[PDB]
């Protein structure tokens, strides 16, 4: 179990880990978060007390290095930074147990949410979408857009997910115009699977990755690529039963996960409609159809 | 974006623009089969893709035989017309290739779209204009044609004769689009008000009668008649 020691709390800020979010008062004698599971991503997240515009954080592994929090009253933020000395950081973190200035990660020993949200996201891949090979963890915001929508600076605030465009000469066979618009299994398998993203592990990946942006952040851009991410698959007549299945239980999650007052700005009616309901899947997705209709069915 | 009311003398100006209308494509009779169920019957159709500046009229033929062993035909006629359509901008010059293309059906855009992904500066448009291009069958010689095809062909008319000779092309579309609302509305009274005096006749490389400027006139405002007594009768009014 990994630490990330925060030097101070200067500023009023709910602080988000993964799916948990705590309050912190002005100046309260705060100083990290302890008992981090090892072995999977986290992302620890902010929204200040008297500006809640910007909701931003950090992904990171604690495998990968020592992290740690410190608030920069010039640019405004909670900044992360890695600590290069270990025994600087151990002794810091020591004392700071010692005293008792962390809060636990309450992980219920039942609960798998996290690793039912994050079971295809690695460090690595998150590091390509967000490029900063200077840092060890990948700094998001609300604000961020993605590379499609710059097609529609510092590159390090730009999301660098996979480009889909059903209308796109990518997506359509010269000569297989009608059938590559109305069954897109082309462009899934062979463009996307075999070509881009190599395998479902990570395809997976980064739906996985733009769905907890797009809930964390507001980010609108994730929010589009998740749904894209989704749509190409139900619009596909022919997809390997293995990734039906563990997509029906990785959208299952997220459904289970999202807080019920964002469905509003976090879920398209359209998509989430003709995905149950009229695509070639319309049958193959029985946990997340009967989660919707459970929970949402006002959408539908 | 769309094309409407607001926008009427975009049509009449310097870019090169085609409608298309996919209306007649996938032609169909409804009957009886001997066990008593229902069948369909095809029937040749046509691509109706009208120059509205210079009267040009693409008149692409849809023989039967491409629906043999075809399912889901209502569907399949959208893409068969957008396949033809960007057959058509290939084949033509660069310099005549259009600057837009607008569909009278909105579910021909996605369609066409994907067909003309390789033509990004091609713009393809809806319309909330209502034209009766529909009734393009009523038109006897180009139903002729049609219907007596063996097997898939392009025909090129000008649908308006020689009248940009003496109207503008404005006008010459206003006139279009009133005959063929009258046909679309009653095609009986329509083709009596233009064929009932014997000393008018159609020149062999002609679609519509050799009136003269008065007597267009006069089959205008019969035309304009027909359509309001119909409405009349439609709604008892
Ligand atoms: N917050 C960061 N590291 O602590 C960071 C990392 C990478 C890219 N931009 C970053 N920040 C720097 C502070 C201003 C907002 C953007």
């Amino acid at each position: 179990m990994n630490t990330v020691p925060f030097t101070s709390a200067p500023i009023e800020v709910t602080i988000g880990i993964d799916q948990y979010s705590f309050n912190v008062k002005e100046n309260q004698p705060f100083h990290g978060i302890k008992d981090i599971p090892i072995g999977h991503v986290h992302v620890i997240h902010f929204q200040h007390a008297d500006n809640s515009s910007m909701r931003y954080g950090y992904w990171f592994d604690c495998r990968m290095g020592n992290f740690y929090i410190q608030y920069d009253p010039k640019d405004g933020l909670y900044k992360m930074m890695e600590e290069r000395d270990g025994a600087k950081f151990e002794n810091i973190v020591h004392n700071f147990k010692e005293r008792q200035m962390m809060v636990s990660y309450p992980k219920i020993d039942e609960d798998d949410t996290w690793y039912n949200l994050t079971e295809f996201v690695q460090m690595d891949k998150i590091r390509k979408i967000v490029r900063k090979d200077e840092n060890q963890f990948s700094y998001v915001d609300s604000s961020m857009t993605t590379v499609q929508e710059n097609e529609l600076s510092d590159p390090a605030h730009s999301l660098n997910y996979t480009v889909i465009n059903f209308k796109s000469r990518e997506a359509i066979r010269p000569g297989h115009e009608m059938e590559d618009f109305l069954d897109k299994s082309y462009y899934l398998n062979t463009v996307m699977l075999q070509g881009i993203f190599k395998n479902s592990s990570n395809y997976f990946g980064e739906l996985q990755f733009a769905f907890l942006n797009a809930m964390f952040f507001g980010n609108y851009g994730s929010s589009l690529q998740w749904h894209a991410m989704i749509e190409l698959i139900c619009s596909s007549a022919t997809v390997p039963k293995h990734m039906l299945d563990k997509l029906d239980e990785i959208l299952y999650y997220q459904i289970k996960t999202l807080p019920e007052q964002y469905s509003d700005i976090l879920l398209n009616e359209r998509v989430w409609n003709i995905c149950l309901y009229s695509s070639f899947q319309k049958n193959s997705l029985h946990n997340t159809e009967k989660i919707m209709e459970n929970k949402y069915p006002e959408l539908l | 974006g769309a094309m409407n009311s607001s926008n009427y003398a975009e049509l009449f100006n310097n870019d090169i623009k085609l409608f298309v209308d996919d209306t007649n494509v996938y032609r169909v009779t409804v009957h009886k089969t001997f066990e008593g169920n229902v069948a369909t019957k095809a029937i040749n159709g046509c691509i109706f893709t009208l120059n509205p500046k210079t009267g040009h009229l693409f008149l692409k033929i849809i023989h039967t035989s491409v629906w043999a062993g075809q399912k889901r035909l209502s569907q399949l006629a959208k893409w068969k017309t957008a396949e033809e359509v960007s057959a058509l901008v290939r084949s033509l010059p660069k310099e005549e290739q259009p600057k837009q293309i607008i569909v009278t059906r909105k579910a021909m855009l996605d369609p066409l779209e994907v067909h003309m992904l390789d033509f990004p500066n091609i713009a393809i448009r809806p319309t909330e204009l209502r034209l009766p291009f529909s009734a393009a069958m009523s038109i006897d010689k180009l139903s002729d044609v049609v219907m007596k095809a063996t097997e898939p062909q392009m025909v090129l008319f000008n649908i308006y004769d020689d009248w940009l000779d003496r109207i503008s092309s404005y006008t010459a579309f206003s006139r279009l689009t009133l005959l063929l609302r009258a046909l679309k509305t009653n095609e009986e009274s329509a083709k009596m008000i233009l064929l009932s005096d014997p000393t008018i006749t159609i020149k062999s490389y002609h679609l519509w009668p050799s009136f003269t400027d008065e007597q267009w006139i006069t089959i205008e405002s019969q035309m304009r008649d027909l359509i309001l007594t119909e409405y009349g009768r439609k709604y008892n009014v």
